[PDB]
Formats: structure tokens, C-alpha cells, sequence
């Protein structure tokens, strides 16, 4: 598998029309705020095809 | 149960509220296929089964 290619899963919010983010910083979808590491309900947000 | 003969019950006619299962980080796994866990306390199904 070539895991090189990867689609963001998680977003705070849907994009605008063109709008482009390379941010890699971990997503709460927890009741907690996730300190900038992954947990329970908290996720990396770039995942890969392979 | 014994995995060879695994227990049903149809639920029905109710709210499920989601939320108090995937709030709980008690479980080991929670994949939901289709469909994003906080996503569920908004849909509707005709039954579930466990």
C-alpha cells in the first residue's frame, strides 16, 4: 500500500469555495479538550488511502 | 453470550440517545460504519439491533 496519499477526515468546519489548510493539529470530537495529543474522542486528523 | 450463538434484542419505538455510549471512555472500540458517532443523536432508523 502507498500510504503517501492522505484525505483530512476531521475539520472544525467545512471549507469555503478554493479555502486550502495544512493544519495537522489534533481534533476534538470529546466533551475534553484533547491538550494537543491523541485520546478518546480526540483524533489526528489526516488519514490515508493506501 | 458465546459468540457462535451472540444475543439480539430489536430495539424499537424510542430515542436512542447515542451520546451515552460514545461520551463513555470505558469502551475499547467504537467504530460506526456510514456514519460519524455524534451524527447519530440527529438521525432515524426504522429498528436497531444489539
Amino acid at each position: 500500500g502507498n500510504y503517501n496519499y492522505l484525505y483530512r477526515l476531521f475539520r472544525k468546519s467545512n471549507l469555503k469555495p478554493f479555502e486550502r489548510d495544512i493544519s495537522t493539529e489534533i481534533y476534538q470530537a470529546g466533551s475534553t479538550p484533547c491538550n494537543g495529543v491523541k485520546g478518546f474522542n480526540c483524533y489526528f486528523p489526516l488519514q490515508s488511502y493506501g | 453470550a458465546s459468540v457462535y450463538a451472540w444475543n439480539r434484542k430489536r430495539i424499537s419505538n424510542c430515542v436512542a440517545d447515542y451520546s451515552v455510549l460514545y461520551n463513555s471512555a470505558s469502551f475499547s472500540t467504537f467504530k460506526c460504519y456510514g456514519v460519524s458517532p455524534t451524527k447519530l443523536n440527529d438521525l432515524c432508523f426504522t429498528n436497531v439491533y444489539a
